[PDB]
């Protein structure tokens, strides 16, 4: 094994429905290795110094990402609206790519799509081209979708709805009886988009910083309780702290090359942003873009 | 929890009445507290948005 950033699979070998499981592995020249992979069920986990897996989203609410923070990191938004006590939609038409429409896409009194026919790259470009941005939808299209942030009844401070909640026709109401006109959810679809860090934070049982930096604590250091400083500093040495971890100049220079980065020299440690695009790149894999080492 | 409040805590809301908090997460402008109201159940709210007097 060499210094580096090593993105594989298990051939559909593993499983008996054949499906091929992807990871990515981090090794340095000395320190902790750091490990993320897939189950069967796509969801993503990670595995410090080789121990037991943990749900991948824990090592980024310990580097202080918020749930909503997370979602921004790995999705676009789809906006909806409340307006002329009407459903609308921010459209972006490329994102109607391979769908087939379900409502009649309509706009300035013109339909461009009919509820049955296949969106076509030409429908998409008369939509560009009319710069059509905001189309009505169907109250029922809101339900299923997954909402991308926090929204707070303000008058009260109650929270309404957090971070990743499935909408539904009773929570849209919810949310419009509070006030809220604009309401952000997740672009997905189960092809190339997939929900893979949503549905991770499902199975996530940490909610913020602290108490994933406990959950990796307890995990590393069984028998031990836990105190603030343990945990911090447990945490702080295990990838970021030069005196324990070096990827090395060699190890970098694979690293930022595998990442089709330009720059052959940087930190002996990682970032924050070497973790998310080693991420990123292994969410691509699975979505079809790009391949394995 | 930095934001001011703490696990067992009287308070008062506006609208909810008295409670005690029962939970609480995050820091910063995202701490929130989840309050058992004696007669309106259990809800969260974000403490820098929720006017909440200690009783």
């Amino acid at each position: 094994d060499s210094p580096g950033v090593f993105f594989d699979s298990d051939k559909g070998k593993t499983h008996s429905s054949g499906k091929v499981l992807y990871n990515a592995r981090i090794i340095p020249y000395r320190g902790s290795w750091l490990d993320f992979e897939f189950d069967p069920k796509d969801n993503l986990f990670v595995r410090i110094d080789r121990r037991r897996k943990l749900p991948a989203t824990i090592i980024l609410r310990a580097l202080n990402y918020t749930t909503e923070q997370i979602l921004d990191l790995f999705f676009e938004k789809v906006i909806f609206e409340i307006r002329d006590n009407k459903l609308q939609m921010e459209l972006v038409p490329e994102r109607l790519r391979g769908e087939t429409a379900s409502f009649d896409i309509e706009a300035n009194g013109k339909v461009y799509v009919e509820k049955g026919r296949r969106i076509t790259a030409r429908h998409i470009r008369q939509l560009e081209k009319d710069d059509v941005k905001l189309i009505e939808v169907p109250v029922e299209y809101i339900a299923g979708k997954v909402v991308a942030k926090d929204y707070i009844d303000e008058s009260t401070g109650e929270l309404i709805c957090a971070a990743n909640m499935e909408l539904s026709l009773d929570l849209l109401a919810k949310l419009s009886q509070s006030g809220h006109k604009r309401i952000e959810t997740l672009f997905t679809n189960d092809l190339d988009h997939g929900p893979y860090i949503s549905e991770t934070l499902r199975v996530d049982p940490t909610n913020d910083r602290l108490s994933a930096l406990v959950e990796i604590y307890r995990m590393m250091r069984p028998g031990e309780p836990p105190t603030r400083e343990a945990a911090e500093s447990l945490f702080e040495n295990l990838f970021f702290s030069e005196d324990r971890y070096d990827l090395s100049a060699v190890g970098r220079m694979k690293f930022n090359r595998s990442l089709l980065r330009e720059e052959i020299e940087g930190s002996g440690i990682l970032s924050k942003d070497d973790i998310i695009d080693v991420m990123k790149k292994l969410i691509d894999i699975r979505n079809g873009k790009g391949e394995v080492d | 929890n930095d934001s001011g409040y703490k696990l067992g805590q009287r308070v008062r809301h506006a609208k909810f009445g008295e409670g005690t908090i029962v939970n609480m997460e995050g820091s910063g402008e995202h701490s929130r507290l989840q309050v058992a109201f004696q007669g309106q159940g259990i809800k969260w709210l974000v403490a820098a948005y929720a006017r909440l007097e200690s009783v």
